[PDB]
């Protein structure tokens, strides 16, 4: 510091020393409410292709990592953002689709595909973001007599556009004269599928829960669900509440808080107080020790 | 239909921030001191958010109605708290003019004639409410001082946040629904706010009123 090799005597400022931090705590709330997709995955019927629900998942904590072991999704496609930034995007308003549809069609369900089903029946748009998920249902989506309550479209006098439902049951006309009822060139446009246990794999039916989601933006952002660790107290660590990130010591507080209230301010600015959100214990924050380091030599 | 005065009526607390014996130079909505007060089924606009004040024994308010039109293309908020748990329902409710009940039945809330897409659901003597809407969220704050007399007290009372809720439609006409009351209307201004040992808000100060309250602030 003196940028020389004489020093004299006295008392010579020098470096500052601080005391680092040793530990992470990250504590969000109490998780409690997550949407029982149990609904949506865990039902005894589906809808039709023509007729797809649109089922709407809204208000909840994603856990579907159960359904991972529970279900084993053997097509998982996502055309969109990797899932490993799903935790800096929730979603409120968001889509879900539930198809049942056959076994060499799975490949049709991807953006850019063209084929009956792409075109008359579910079309996606070129800039799909969203996961397509199936699944073998040959134990409780066939019959030995036949499953005809599943019914896809075949004949329709135009083409589709990303995110389209028709429900229409009026004839289909081929020739040039008038239409009233069927038998000649005037055909039913609607089909149904006639899933049997022994079919091959190609034929079997595929519950395909062509996850379609986005929708992510909205005054309401209801989010994935964040892992919680353990508390550390007198002690120097690191600690996130509920987005307020610092450095600190946490001990024990005498302060009442209001029921409605979150933090704690002193005088000028600082985050004297927090509160924690699972156990509701008032918890003060003091900073780490710091000063000089000043040197003494004869 | 007359004109009163509200002498220091319509505090609440700005943030959920402890402060503990301190005194706060904050800027927000509020209603102005001594500001004109509606004392009353018309419609009444919304300007940055409203303030009313209840009282009766019959209890005869039971809910409102907020939205922009009305005319059940845009989404309408419906707030009612009918005996026991609160319900607020958001969609384009094709309400009645006039959802009156005779006197026991507790039934028949035929105040709407039809559904639409309803995307948000909500279950849970001097009645007074604050009504603000802003960043596209919904705040109601409430407070319930049993009244010890007849009249109007003149006195402070700091508003609890009742509920923050992400709705996030828009209103511009706001309406009230039956079975005396005040409405004001909210400005921006600036406020000084004093917090006791408990976080408490006991007494505020304008800034904008008199001399004497700049000099204060
Ligand atoms: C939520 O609070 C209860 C109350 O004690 C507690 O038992 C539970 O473990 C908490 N949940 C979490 C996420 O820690
Ligand atoms: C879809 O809706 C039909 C009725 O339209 C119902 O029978 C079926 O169980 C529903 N399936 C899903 C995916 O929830
Ligand atoms: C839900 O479905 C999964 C899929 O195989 C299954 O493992 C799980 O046991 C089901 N749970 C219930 C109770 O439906
Ligand atoms: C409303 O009250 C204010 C008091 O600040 C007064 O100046 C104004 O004239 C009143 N308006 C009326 C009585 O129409
Ligand atoms: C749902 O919303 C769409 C457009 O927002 C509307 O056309 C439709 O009528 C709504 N559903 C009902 C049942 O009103
Ligand atoms: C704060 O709350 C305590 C609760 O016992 C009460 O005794 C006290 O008077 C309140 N206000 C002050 C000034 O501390």
């Amino acid at each position: 510091t003196l940028k020389s090799f004489t020093v004299e005597k006295g008392i010579y400022q020098t470096s500052n020393f601080r005391v680092q931090p040793t530990e992470s705590i990250v504590r969000f709330p109490n998780v409690t409410n997550l949407c029982p997709f149990h609904e949506v995955f865990n039902a005894t019927r589906f809808a039709s292709v023509y007729a797809w629900n649109r089922t709407r998942i809204s208000n909840c904590v994603a856990d579907y990592s159960v359904l991972y072991n529970f279900a084993p999704f053997f097509a998982f496609k996502c055309y969109g953002v990797s899932p490993t930034k799903l935790n800096d995007l929730c979603f409120t308003n968001v889509y879900a689709d539930s198809f049942v549809i056959k076994g060499n069609e799975v490949s049709q369900i991807a953006p850019g595909q063209t084929g009956n089903i792409a075109d008359y029946n579910y079309k996606l748009p070129d800039d799909f973001t969203g996961c397509v998920i199936a699944w073998n249902s040959n134990k409780l989506d066939s019959k030995h007599s036949g499953n005809y309550d599943y019914w896809y479209r075949l004949f329709r006098k135009s083409k589709l556009k990303p995110f389209e439902r028709d429900i229409s049951t009026e004839i289909y006309q081929a020739g040039n004269k008038p239409c009233k009822g069927k038998g000649p060139n005037c055909y039913f446009p609607l089909q149904s599928y006639g899933f049997r246990p022994t079919y091959g794999v190609g034929h079997q039916p595929y519950r395909v829960v062509v996850l379609s989601f986005e929708l992510l933006h909205a005054p309401a952002t209801v989010c994935g669900p964040k892992k919680s660790t353990n508390l550390v107290k007198n002690k120097c660590v690191n600690f996130n509440f509920n987005g307020l990130t610092g450095t600190g010591v946490l001990t024990k507080s005498n302060k009442k808080f209001l029921p409605f209230q979150q933090f704690g301010r002193d005088i000028v600015d600082t985050t004297d107080a927090v509160r924690d959100p699972q156990t509701l214990e008032i918890l003060d924050i003091t900073p780490c020790s710091f000063g000089g380091v000043s040197v003494i030599t004869p | 239909q007359s004109y009163t005065n509200s002498f220091t009526r319509g505090v609440y607390y700005p943030d959920k921030v402890f402060r503990s014996s301190v005194l706060h130079l904050t800027q927000d909505l509020f209603l102005p001191f001594f500001s004109n007060v509606t004392w009353f089924n018309p419609v009444l606009p919304f300007n940055d958010g409203v303030y009313f004040a209840s009282t009766e024994k019959s209890n005869i308010i039971r809910g409102w109605i907020f939205g922009t039109t009305l005319d059940s293309k845009t989404q309408s908020l419906l707030i009612v708290n009918n005996a026991t748990n609160v319900f607020i329902k958001v969609c384009e409710f094709q309400f009645c003019n006039d959802p009156f009940l005779d006197v026991w039945m507790e039934s028949e809330s035929g105040v709407y004639s039809s559904a639409n897409n309803c995307t948000f659901e909500y279950v849970s003597n001097l009645r007074e409410f604050v009504f603000k809407n802003i960043d596209g969220y919904f705040k109601i704050y409430s407070k319930h001082t049993p009244i010890i007399g007849r009249d109007f007290p003149q006195g402070f009372s700091a508003l609890e946040p009742l509920v923050d809720l992400p709705i996030g439609i828009n209103i511009t006409r706001f309406q009230t629904l039956l079975a005396d009351y005040y409405v004001g209307y909210l400005q921006p201004r600036t406020f000084l706010l004093k917090y006791n040992e408990n976080g408490t808000i006991t007494d505020a100060v304008d800034c904008a009123l008199d001399p004497l309250s700049e000099t204060k602030c």
